[PDB]
């Protein structure tokens, strides 16, 4: 008359195990073809109805959301990577999966799941100290240091539509870093602005902040477009009487001051305008609207006036010319004004456009793309992120170690090496570790169209002669020395995504339960 | 500013009109910008079809395959015009072909118009020449867009 | 050769000429498929080498790859290759022609 | 309503098909950019894609079909 369960699910034994793989498979298969310079984008559509167009494989796992309770793993693990390293996210999920799919025959044939977890953890102390050993603490040696930067970014936008055109974003990618404060890089003080138009080569870099220009109602454009040496003003409220979408009723306790009203609304608006004045802003910003009366006013006292300015810009625009935002008007004082060197009216994308330039408070900057259709535009912003960090990595981390999977197999040759001494079951595991890592340049050479299979074979005949720095060249199907073409990442992308993919490896394999209450 | 007024005996022929103003005030547009132009009625595609296809098989090599498909592509043009005018599109595009490759490679238009012969030079079919520019080198990056996507997920519409 | 005189054709003949000078590809697609050789790059070197070379250029299994067929001794009689041209056109032809079947009894 | 502007049908088509919205976007940027191409742009890049399917057929890699088409197109304009 009892039961057990009424709805509780729990499921135990080494199938668990399996099944968890083959779930935690799955997601790999979604960010397998995101390797590589050449990898492929992804279409994803979010419960919000739009859709998002992405290679980049900390977007797409952190978009797919993968259910399986043992998957998941793969998710945090990818976000811990994302979190500690930065970069790396896709590999260490390609890394996890090869590991438990080696694991899946072990535990066919008998291997408990405690001996393949003992001998990977132990393999990868003994792949640690080979990345470490193969680690090169260089900067400026026998270069300088935008020379350095230039080539990380021009690799880094190597058979991209902007190719031809590297040699004008290539600039912008090494100003934007080192526009930034020395000891701190932070990827989010650059940045990007799309505006339809022009060719690409035409794009340009602005050290303070742009804006939309949001402007059509009939009167505007009469006021000072240039100044010298601004102060600017940042408003939390907006400055306008009447709105051409808006409207209000007149209610008075006595009929004269019907017309009183209208002009009443006009003093109120006046009068937070003569404030303004008193502050002494030569432009004021809003992130709301400003009408007619505050240009007419602002223009007859000398200040411009631009509204409407996205929540983004006007955080940005304070970063930009060291000031501070008020609310209010009657409340201002000097200190809230900040200053810049230039304001002016840009042509970009064949369109005026407001921007600041050349603030002497910056921690930021704008790169503004330009180009014949939105798509290609968000090719040239996706270019000149990878560049972006690139450069950014570049300048910031001195230890490098080849990419282009040229370390996976200095990697795996040493992991080999190891396994002829490596007695016992010990053995086997070693060798499969080993073999995971020859996946990383093989799906670079399967995504980038090449014959892995005749590539990875010279790899491996090349670094057991000694070629510990040879890898996959993208721009011609054949292998070169990575070091020596300045494909280079930090040390510690390789230390932590090797010891993160083990991690998930480990702890998605020492599961042999799963339970769920459901009702 | 100047405001294009249009009269109709009905909504949908005013709409119809109206928008038709459009299309030409983006032509006037173009010509005004950009004062070089090039013949259409499918003949520039024609004249680009022919360069390619000679050029492939200068290529010796893998390649070759991608040229010609660029060329067969580009011909789906003047023939979409064969067949959307009544005209068989293989003995026009052999037709279209021919007259630029037996006589001169002068722009040789189709016969869409009902005019009494092609050859636009004398029918004053024009195109401007960023518009066909930038039809061709869009349309090539769509196909780009789309033959580069090894996997789409859908969710639901919230 | 007859990709190049289709060139001299017009209508649906200059067509047809092409598709035929295709679908003769299937022969060293198929030879390349079966001996272990990539499809695309065997054929794609023959029909190069083909530019200064006639009948010297092919696949040989024994090479494995496309190498001279004189010396490697890969021969084979015109009557076998004409046949073959002449029975393959003949059965399309009576192939396309076949619009209907009905029983008789 | 009776039109043939494929700018309008292309707007009034409403589907949740991924890759045909890639050609609504296209058939989007000429309408706005030049006003003409807003049919030619779309049937052309269906075009490549249909000789693009043979290509992958025949195994030519869609990487080099993609690469292959970007410099046809190189001498399609330079031609023009």
């Amino acid at each position: 008359i009892v039961v057990l369960k009424e709805g509780t699910d729990a499921s135990q034994g080494k199938g668990q195990i399996i099944s968890n793989i083959n779930a935690c498979v799955a997601v790999q298969e979604a960010l397998k073809p995101t390797l590589g310079p050449l990898g492929s984008d992804i279409l994803i559509v979010t419960s919000n109805q739009k859709t998002t167009i992405s290679n980049d494989g900390a977007t797409i796992l952190k978009l797919l959301d993968v259910v399986h309770p043992a998957a998941k793993t793969l998710v945090d693990i990818s976000r811990a990577q994302d979190a500690e390293v930065g970069d790396g996210t896709t590999s260490v999920t390609i890394l996890a999966g090869e590991l438990m799919k080696e694991a899946k025959p072990f535990l066919e044939e008998g291997i408990s799941s405690h001996l393949i977890m003992k001998g990977y953890r132990k393999a990868v102390s003994l792949a640690v100290e080979k990345i470490n050993e193969l680690a090169v603490d260089i900067t400026s040696e026998k270069s300088s240091g935008r020379e350095l930067l230039e080539r990380c970014a021009r690799t880094a936008m190597s058979s991209k539509l902007i190719h031809n055109n590297a040699d004008f974003f290539v600039k912008m990618c090494v100003d934007a870093v080192l526009s930034l404060d020395r000891n701190d890089l932070d990827d989010k003080l650059i940045g990007i602005k799309k505006i339809p138009g022009g060719a690409m080569e035409e794009s340009l870099f602005i050290n303070g902040v742009a804006f939309k220009k949001t402007f059509s109602y009939a009167g505007f454009e009469q006021q000072p477009k240039k100044f010298n040496n601004p102060k600017i003003l940042s408003l939390n409220v907006e400055l306008e009487l009447k709105a051409e979408k808006d409207n209000a009723e007149v209610r008075v306790e006595h009929v004269e001051d019907y017309q009183a009203i209208v002009d009443a609304e006009w003093q109120l608006i006046f009068e937070k305008l003569r404030q303004v004045e008193e502050t002494g802003a030569n432009i004021v910003l809003s992130k709301l609207p400003i009408g007619d009366l505050a240009t007419q006013f602002f223009a007859d006292r000398n200040i411009f006036c631009a509204g409407r300015v996205s929540a983004d810009d006007m955080n940005r625009v304070i970063q930009a010319v060291g000031g501070s935002i008020q609310s209010t008007t009657s409340d201002i004082k000097p200190e809230h004004l900040g200053t810049c060197a230039l304001f002016e009216e840009m042509q970009i994308g064949s369109e005026r456009y407001n921007l600041f330039q050349g603030c002497p408070q910056a921690k930021t900057c704008t790169l503004l793309l330009r180009g014949g259709a939105e798509q290609v535009i968000a090719e040239v912003e996706r270019s000149l992120h990878d560049a972006i960090m690139i450069v950014k990595r570049a300048l910031q981390n001195k230890l490098i170690v080849a990419g282009g999977g040229a370390t996976e197999m200095e990697v795996s040759k040493c992991l080999r090496d190891y396994s002829k001494t490596i007695a016992g079951k010990q053995q086997m595991i070693i060798n499969a570790f080993a073999k995971a890592l020859e996946v990383i340049p093989r799906q670079l050479c399967e995504n980038a169209g090449f014959d892995a299979i005749e590539i990875l074979n010279k790899l491996r005949l090349a670094h057991s002669k000694g070629e510990k720095w040879y890898g996959v060249v993208f721009e011609t199907e054949n292998i070169g020395d990575n070091f020596a073409k300045f494909v280079w990442e930090p040390a510690l992308v390789k230390i932590n995504a090797l010891n993160s993919a083990t991690e998930a490896t480990n702890l998605i394999l020492s599961v042999d339960e799963t339970i769920t209450n459901k009702g | 500013t100047v405001t294009c007024f249009v009269r109709g005996s009905n909504k949908m022929i005013v709409d119809e009109a109206e928008r038709a103003l459009h299309d030409s005030l983006c032509v006037v547009r173009n010509l005004v910008k950009d004062s070089r132009v090039v013949y259409g009625g499918g003949a520039a595609e024609v004249t680009m079809s022919l360069a390619v296809s000679e050029e492939a098989d200068k290529q010796r090599g893998i390649d070759q395959y991608a040229f010609r498909g660029f060329a067969q592509a580009l011909d789906t043009i003047p023939m979409t015009l064969a067949e959307n005018s009544g005209l068989d599109p293989i003995g026009t595009l052999s037709t279209l072909k021919s007259k630029q490759l037996k006589e001169k490679i002068s722009n040789i238009g189709v016969d869409c118009l009902g005019y009494g012969s092609n050859d636009m030079k004398e029918l004053f079919v024009v195109d401007p020449f960023i518009g066909k520019k930038q039809q061709i080198l869009l349309a090539t990056q769509l196909c780009r867009m789309i033959l580069k996507i090894d996997n789409v997920i859908i969710s639901g519409k919230d | 050769r007859l990709s190049k005189e289709a060139r001299s054709m017009e209508g649906v003949q200059a067509f047809i000429w092409q598709e035929f000078a295709s679908a003769l590809e299937v022969i060293p697609t198929t030879l390349a498929e079966n001996a272990g050789l990539n499809s695309i790059k065997v054929v794609t070197e023959l029909r190069s080498k083909h530019e200064n070379g006639e009948l010297n250029d092919g696949i040989s299994v024994r090479r494995s790859g496309t190498t001279n067929t004189y010396e490697e001794h890969i021969l084979q009689p015109v009557l076998v290759s004409t046949s073959a041209i002449t029975l393959a056109s003949e059965c399309v032809k009576s192939i396309l022609r076949i619009d209907d079947i009905a029983f008789s009894r | 309503t009776i039109t043939n502007d494929g700018a309008t049908i292309l707007s009034q088509m409403e589907l949740d098909n991924e890759i045909a919205k890639l050609l609504v976007q296209l058939s989007k940027s000429q309408d706005d950019e030049i006003g003409d191409g807003t049919t030619g742009v779309v049937v052309l890049a269906s075009a490549l894609l249909d000789q693009a399917l043979e290509l992958i057929q025949k195994g030519i890699h869609p990487i080099k079909i993609a690469n292959g088409f970007d410099e046809a197109a190189k001498l399609a304009i330079s031609k023009l």
